[PDB]
């Protein structure tokens, strides 16, 4: 005695993958212009009895971010200039003018014969290197991209800070947040609330600490795929920032050579006082409290009666051993044996990290695509705050009572995915049916 | 009020109340321009299948499919008010396509139906 | 059953029972934007027969009949001729001409309809 | 008495010119690009439908023709560009192994190279084939460097052809001709309606059609117009005729980095005895085919006339022989041994010689060619001859006596081989007709 | 026989009768450029059909609702609107009351479309 | 007592800026070929009782328009031979073979090695360049070396303008003005509708106005704000004053491949006398368009004033010199010889002419842009080209305060304003179909 009833505008969803679009506040690399104006006052609503089911393993959106990045990145380098006059031989010398022992063999002083604007003439240019960027080739040296790739130097005018961007749903589609604190990451979630953009993002690049992100409404919050699995990284999100101080303790006067029609070339040209080695200072006892709190919250998964230890990263590529970050435009490469060297069983001091420089970048993990980070003029400091850890495990240790962690990384997806973890995208479904009493 | 998806997690008597709140929120550098002709092709094919089944113009249509207790054999007080569209979703999502293909079916006889009697 | 076109070659009479079926499969690098393309076009021709169906007063509905006379002057055949001795494709081709004057006059008629829908609500 | 009756789903269409996107199951087609297909596709069969097809006015032709080509110069896009190697070569003959029939068929060329750093070169030698060579006044240069510029084919990315569905828009169809012995124009008695074709392979070949469609009864002679003698004729087999390809040398494959990132392949060696590239057909199954078609050509020249096949009468070597890309590596292969008989009312075989060349030019355009790499190894492959394309010589008009050649080289003309039963249409769905029923 | 918006300048009550002649064109490098001009004029032509969905006016071009006429609004006798007035000055009077009508027509409609679902139980 | 009512399709629209399409006729640096085809009948609905309100230097439609054609533009030298093996110390030496006067270091004899078909192999050429293109560093180089590659265009597309209609999209439309004497920046009680605008020719020049629409009655006079000295005024002509250029030497052009491919122009030989390259006008046509021009300009600057033109003076060529595209070549054209007299209340107005001195070049910048430069390559034989003056664009000195004396020089360099001197007549707006109104019917 009852009859189906047709209903329009039901509130119900499914899981679906679609396409995402980049919104941003009213140069840069992440095409912020051309990213969609925002909304000044963004909708949150709360769904009071809706649980909903987050796994951020399996969440596309990050997936998105990944490939956005890399394709704005690269569009940012198609008008710059191609530098492949400069896979010469180089004919280089020790800087010797300035040593504290720390910097020995850290520069060289290179000199070469460069082409000029006219296709007739050369010129004969001296520069500086940061070691790291020149290989032998048998005094007579090459760049190190020379056997993989030809060289683009990046744009002078066009900065690699980040900005917040935001993601954006299309019409039919709507992103769903967890507000549960102290959420993991992957099972039911009893508090969300639908919105329609994600909080702005700051798509900061760095491996094993992670810089300037969200912290932990609470407590230290450890989140994995697997902790059993010791192949699976583990996501440290921290409840308090640890503040980190980096600097580049030389002045740099910056030098440019016409190479072509509409070409020139940025380089060091010298440097102005003695020569120090870059380094990233952290208070000990901020980070001795940060590491108290990640092992108590390793414990509740190892056991009470478990050492915690860690250690220094095992090898790797330099961009996976060291933290890589960004600061002033130039590009650091961080010792982080500093910080996790200890173990832990059941006042103005600061811990000084040394850092290398680098100038030709492979990002992304790729093969074939370098690039030339110009020089940056003067002296350089960038103030930061670690807001999350990168660790793996040492597995095999199936009859010990001592679990070791190290600071792993390189894979950015895990950092986009430590700010993307509470957000899932749904599919409207406005369409559906239901017994009543009324018939046409 | 409550918002956009607010009565998800209603019940189903509540739900309904608000169906102008979630249809108004539908339909509202390639990749966005992907996006925006996704948006109307969703919204068409709802509409289309309205209109096959004599709805076209309206939020809540009645029609002359009886209720098969094999879809689901519940009381309304346990359905209506004591249920949310999710959990209602999910339990009858097996029987949409043959649902729909009967609404399809009733609307073609109907119309037939109609033109025969104006003819007379 | 038969299929999307399946019923064509069938007679005017048979072929009006499925017209569902033809309902349901309308809407179902530079070669990004040529499958864009694709479903723009799609989408166009539609909403174009969708708004004639509305202006004409027939909106979400197969069969709409209306207050416009038949013209023999159109068409002179017998009602059985029509339909049970021809297709519809034969049908259209033998009143292709006439089709301007057709749709001319039943936006007309329904425009006068609605006026006086309107008129005899206020009354 | 009557009244207008509007009915919307009306199963009508009319021809029409749509744009159709392609489907499929690195490669230079890039699939990766395609609609995934449906695994079971459908096909409606249209009792009491006739249509007229007309295939040598189909849009469809047009458009796989414009998509064949971008595809190709696609995949070349990021592919290693080889203009440091217009040089003056130095080269002498290969001689130490050369049976009679490759004197003077390959070339020993030195020349100074590029590395990857731009103040240093490098001497470099290999071997070319002499169609790609050119002399200069011992001093060569490659044939390309007073037209166009060369880009090396990718390596990894593969030429074979994969089946491409073409697919109709929604609002569209597109309709099949399943009439057997149907000769490409005119009314089709039996017809079906699909929204995508079969695969389709786009196989690139000048004068014999491999790897399409058999007849499903006897030999199909199509054309655009029989006794015009500026049209081609477009023969479909009833039986495959089995065609196998060699390249008996042993390649040695080195190669070279010539500038950051980028490197160049060629031939550095042969490793046993040089001989000649060619492509074996068998006598008995060639000549029952070829009776085939002279039955059937004389249905349209008379019952009692002489049918002649003569070879090619003169042109590029692209329509002179019979090309194709056979393991990757292109081929120039002379017909001359399958079309020499005049007709008049066990296991022995033809053995056609071969050419082969690296530069080549593609789609009759100027300016734009690609070195193809040399494989490595010794190739075979092993095809299937489904149709031929032929031409007429004007004849005298007063003697019963008709000739015909291998023609082609347009390459609509391969296509038009498979899209010959597919028509696209529009569907009208909006239509009137009187009835007793006012609103 | 006017053309498109032919009756701009007429009065309200004149133009009223043209409604099919702007209806019918409603949705009748530069690749792109002409796709998104294309999509666009079909975003905006959905967006008008659905606030007549949602009102009850789905199938026509003069629609009568259960809305009452607040003198808040504006204040006219009918004589001096439909006689005495184009439809942009009309437009240009009744632009800051628009948000306030749209929302009371689809209350009204809701609120008819449950009562017809419980009569129809009965 | 009285009702909503629901209509829809009312006439009405709003000011609204989307984007236009275009349109054309069924090669060129406009790709017109990639235009929609234009209806041969286009329908224009005149709109009676309409007032609108138009304003010229708030019109999107302009912005389009430049972008358009810098964007057709640029796409025409994609495929186009970059002269990067060009850019070589020159040779130089002065022509003195049989040259006139005025043509007196204005040509030198350039002998460089440039690159062949082989990379082993150079060649080399003997050419003649414009003394604008070469500077020196007998050393010379080309002007373009310090800033930009140069690209030759293609010798197969044209430069000629073409019309090009605008088109609005569906739900759009375009109001025109059909006012007389409109300035621009107020009411027009004279409006019509159309889809589609007339076509434009997209001519680009910089003092004169070439080849546009004229005024239909009388000379008008128009600018953002006629009494801010730092704004251009446009001239709109009510008669044509016929300009008639010319190149007379008769130039050889030879060619030669410098690489797989690829080919260079340029000039070889002269093989008359060298002359000066010039413009006519007729003196009577321009002293009346003058007296027609100030009898307006006392509209605005009354009172008996004395009317003075002067001319154009500052360093940049494209801003003092009139500049245009004749025959695909590039002239600048000196107009002291048109804009150097005194006007005032008391003074008025055979085969006659005034004949303007003009100066040629081959590397170009345009769209005031740095870093991109386009090689014209020569043309065999003499060019001749007859064009019609339809406007000006003029410029006011200021500083005077405690002056009757007005004086006025040529202006330019901006091509909006180029753009603006057609479009000046039409206004995008948004149709806007769907309202309410009250009535007495209730459903
Ligand atoms: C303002 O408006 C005027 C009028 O439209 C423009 O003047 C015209 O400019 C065009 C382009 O330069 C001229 O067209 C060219 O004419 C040459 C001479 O041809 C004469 O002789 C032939 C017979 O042999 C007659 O049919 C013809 O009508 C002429 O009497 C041609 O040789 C040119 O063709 C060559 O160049 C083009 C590329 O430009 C190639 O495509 C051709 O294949 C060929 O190689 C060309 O046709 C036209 O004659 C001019 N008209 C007048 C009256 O002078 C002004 O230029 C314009 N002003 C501005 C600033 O834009
Ligand atoms: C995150 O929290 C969830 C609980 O919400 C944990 O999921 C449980 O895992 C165990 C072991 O696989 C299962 O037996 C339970 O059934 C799961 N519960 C639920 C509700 O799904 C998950 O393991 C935690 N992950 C981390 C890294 O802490
Ligand atoms: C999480 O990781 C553990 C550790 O590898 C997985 O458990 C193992 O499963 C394999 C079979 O694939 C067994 O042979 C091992 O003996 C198991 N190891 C232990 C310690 O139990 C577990 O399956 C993973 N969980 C998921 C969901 O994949
Ligand atoms: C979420 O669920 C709770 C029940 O768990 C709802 O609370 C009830 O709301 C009705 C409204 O008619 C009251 O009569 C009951 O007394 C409330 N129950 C209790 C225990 O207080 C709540 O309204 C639901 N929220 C939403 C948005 O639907
Ligand atoms: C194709 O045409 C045939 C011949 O008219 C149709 O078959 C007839 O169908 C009617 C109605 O069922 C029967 O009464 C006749 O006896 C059938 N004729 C024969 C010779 O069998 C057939 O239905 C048509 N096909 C379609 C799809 O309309
Ligand atoms: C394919 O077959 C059709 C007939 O089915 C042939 O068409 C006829 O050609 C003659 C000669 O020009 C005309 O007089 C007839 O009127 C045509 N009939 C029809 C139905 O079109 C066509 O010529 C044949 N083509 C080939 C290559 O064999
Ligand atoms: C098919 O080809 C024949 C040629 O065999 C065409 O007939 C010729 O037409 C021209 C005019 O264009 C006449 O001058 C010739 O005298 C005709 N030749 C003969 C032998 O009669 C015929 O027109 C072509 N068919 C079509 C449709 O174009
Ligand atoms: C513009 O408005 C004026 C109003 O004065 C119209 O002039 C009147 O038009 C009506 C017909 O619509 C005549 O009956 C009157 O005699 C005219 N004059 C007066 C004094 O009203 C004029 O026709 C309108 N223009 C249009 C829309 O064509
Ligand atoms: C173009 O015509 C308009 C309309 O007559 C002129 O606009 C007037 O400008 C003055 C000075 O700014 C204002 O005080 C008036 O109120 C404006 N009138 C109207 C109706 O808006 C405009 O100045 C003229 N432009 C030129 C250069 O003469
Ligand atoms: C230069 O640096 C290398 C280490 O990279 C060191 O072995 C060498 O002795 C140094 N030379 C001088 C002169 O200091
Ligand atoms: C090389 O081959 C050519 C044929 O291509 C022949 O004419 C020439 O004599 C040969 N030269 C030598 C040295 O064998
Ligand atoms: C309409 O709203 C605007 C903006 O709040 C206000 O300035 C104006 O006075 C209002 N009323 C009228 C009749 O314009
Ligand atoms: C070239 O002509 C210019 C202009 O008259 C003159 O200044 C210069 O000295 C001349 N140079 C030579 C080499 O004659
Ligand atoms: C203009 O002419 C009149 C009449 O001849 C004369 O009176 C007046 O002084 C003249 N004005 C000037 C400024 O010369």
């Amino acid at each position: 005695n009852l009859w189906v009833t047709v209903y329009y505008g039901v509130p119900v969803w499914k899981d679906a993958e679609t396409t995402l679009f980049c919104a941003s506040d009213a140069h840069n690399v992440w095409a912020t212009h051309a990213c969609v104006p925002t909304d000044p006052n963004p909708q949150e609503i709360h769904l009071e009895n809706v649980t909903e089911e987050f796994n951020m393993w399996k969440n596309n959106m990050v997936e998105q971010m990944h490939e956005d990045i890399i394709s704005l990145w690269d569009q940012s380098l198609k008008p710059c200039v191609k530098l492949t006059p400069l896979c010469v031989t180089l004919q280089c010398t020790n800087v010797t003018n300035n040593i504290t022992d720390d910097m020995r063999g850290e520069l060289k002083n290179c000199s070469f014969n460069m082409t000029t604007e006219l296709r007739d003439k050369k010129q004969k240019v001296y520069s500086l290197f940061y070691r790291l960027d020149v290989v032998q080739i048998n005094k007579e040296y090459r760049l190190i991209n020379c056997n993989t790739s030809a060289i683009t130097q990046a744009c002078p005018k066009v900065s690699f800070e980040p900005i917040p961007i935001h993601y954006c749903a299309p019409a039919g589609f709507a992103i769903l947040k967890c507000k549960d604190k102290k959420f993991n990451g992957t099972g039911p979630c009893p508090s969300v609330s639908t919105v329609q953009c994600t909080h702005g993002i700051k798509p900061v690049v760095s491996t094993q600490l992670l810089l300037n992100g969200s912290l932990a409404e609470e407590e230290v919050i450890i989140r994995s795929e697997n902790i059993t699995n010791n192949a699976k990284n583990i996501l440290v999100q921290l409840n308090t920032p640890v503040q980190i101080n980096c600097t580049r303790p030389n002045n740099n006067t910056v030098k440019s050579i016409r190479i072509g029609p509409g070409q020139a070339f940025y380089y060091t040209g010298d440097i102005i006082g003695d020569i120090r080695q870059a380094h990233c200072n952290v208070s000990k006892a901020t980070w001795n409290e940060t590491l108290g709190k990640v092992v108590k919250q390793l414990r509740k998964h190892f056991g009470n009666n478990t050492i915690i230890r860690f250690a220094q990263s095992s090898g790797g590529d330099l961009e996976v051993t060291t933290h890589s970050f960004n600061c002033g435009g130039e590009f650091f490469y961080c010792n982080t044996s500093g910080l996790f060297n200890s173990t832990w069983i059941s006042s103005n001091d600061s811990i000084t990290l040394p850092c290398r420089i680098k100038q030709i970048i492979n990002m992304w993990q790729r093969i074939g695509q370098a690039m030339y980070a110009p020089p940056i003029q003067g002296v350089i400091r960038c103030v930061s705050n670690i807001t999350g850890l990168i660790l793996t495990r040492d597995g095999g240790s199936t009859n010990s009572t001592t679990e070791t962690f190290r600071p792993g990384g390189g894979d950015m997806r895990d950092n986009w995915r430590s700010e993307l973890y509470k957000y899932k995208v749904v599919k409207i479904e406005p369409l559906g049916v239901a017994p009543t009493r009324c018939k046409r | 009020s409550l918002g956009f998806l607010g009565a998800a997690g209603s019940t189903m008597g509540a739900a309904s109340m608000t169906l102008t709140v979630q249809a108004r929120n539908l339909l509202s550098g390639i990749k966005q321009l992907q996006a925006r002709v996704l948006a109307v092709e969703h919204y068409l094919r709802d509409q289309q299948l309205l209109g096959i089944w004599g709805c076209s113009g309206k939020l809540i249509c009645c029609t002359n499919v009886p209720w098969n207790s094999s879809w689901s054999n519940r009381n309304l007080s346990e359905i209506w008010d004591n249920m949310t569209w999710l959990q209602w979703d999910k339990e009858i999502s097996n029987y949409t396509q043959i649902i729909y293909g009967l609404l399809e079916e009733s609307q073609n006889q109907q119309e037939k139906n109609e033109q025969d009697l104006l003819a007379l």
